[PDB]
């Protein structure tokens, strides 16, 4: 239906919210606008929530069609200690 | 949580070499204290040294104690899926590439006996299954069959299937391999991963049949027609 996806997500039990969350987005954005929107709605880290949709994980950098997001799809709500970004570069560093 | 020191009362044994004695930690006895820190403050979600202390214990492991000590790591917290990821992300972002497979079995450990509608598991093994190096796709296929122990999904089957017909992969790979097939489809004599199991064995060869690590081929065949 004109390109929109009802993604639900599954937030974590240490945020004290409904387990399973409808979100309404477009398609033509990519993940990282996909992360902003749940932090938007759900009030949880952009950065720091690593989400997998449809049995695969998030592209930042490819776009919600692209990338396998599709209606009612589902997805973690992977807190992340440290930025995927961050993450990789710090404990590049700390070697 | 209980501390493997004290778990091994090593105050109350009798200490005949005292403070000289102990100061050795091998790679075995480093695994046997992993899965003790392990298994006994296990399910409680908690521990005092290993959710801490992970990755400077984890370096003093080699290879496959490295890769134990990481899987014992969400062995701390089962039940616990979120939290447990969350606690174990930092190691499956780990320096060394090999500490990753050690991390997936952890995270499917955390999330064994656990199911989400979601299934992660399978979302990060999707492009890991393929992986050249033989560990870390061991490490994926592993916490895939504990989060998903006995799911009988489809989808894991079929992703498998180019597995077994992987011949790139290593004989352990391989049987890690078959051992989990099996655990997809435990007790339900699968079709398909029938006459997969079977056209492999089938089509396996004695000069690479005669190793100590062919035994587990069996293992998967009654795995799936077990019961």
């Amino acid at each position: 239906t004109t390109g929109i996806a009802t993604i639900e997500v599954f937030l974590p039990p240490r945020l004290k919210k409904d387990r399973k969350n409808l979100l309404e987005t477009r398609l033509h954005i990519t993940g990282r606008e996909l992360r902003s929107k749940i932090a938007e709605t759900f009030g949880l880290q952009e950065n720091y929530i690593k989400i997998v949709i449809n049995k695969k994980q998030l592209q930042l950098g490819k776009t919600l069609e692209e990338q396998g997001v599709a209606h009612n799809v589902k997805a973690m709500v992977l807190e992340l200690k440290q930025s995927e970004e961050d993450a990789r570069k710090n404990f590049q560093l700390e070697e | 949580p209980k501390v493997p020191d004290d778990i091994y009362k090593t105050h109350l044994e009798n200490n005949r070499f005292g403070g000289s004695g102990s100061q050795v930690d091998s790679a075995r006895m480093n695994l046997a204290s992993s899965f003790v820190n392990g298994f006994v403050n296990a399910a409680f979600g908690q521990d005092k040294l290993l959710t801490d202390d992970g990755n400077k214990w984890l370096y003093k492991n080699k290879d496959h104690g490295m890769l134990s000590a990481a899987a014992s790591l969400g062995m701390i917290l089962l039940w616990d899926v979120d939290g447990g990821l969350t606690q174990i992300d930092k190691y499956l972002y780990s320096s060394e590439d090999y500490i990753k497979s050690g991390a997936l079995l952890a995270c499917g450990i955390v999330n064994s006996g656990v199911r989400n509608e979601c299934d992660p598991a399978l979302a990060l093994l999707s492009d890991y299954v393929l992986h050249n190096s033989n560990t870390m796709r061991l490490g994926s296929i592993f916490g895939l069959g504990l989060a998903y122990a006995g799911s009988n999904r489809e989808d894991v089957l079929t992703l498998l299937l180019p597995v077994m017909g992987d011949s790139k992969s290593s004989m352990e790979v391989a049987g890690v391999t078959a051992l989990a097939c099996g655990m997809i489809a435990v007790g339900s004599c699968n079709g398909d991963v029938t006459s997969t199991i079977l056209q492999t064995i089938m089509e396996k060869s004695e000069t690479e049949l005669k190793d100590t690590y062919a035994r587990w081929l069996p293992l998967g065949l009654g795995l799936n027609h077990l019961g």
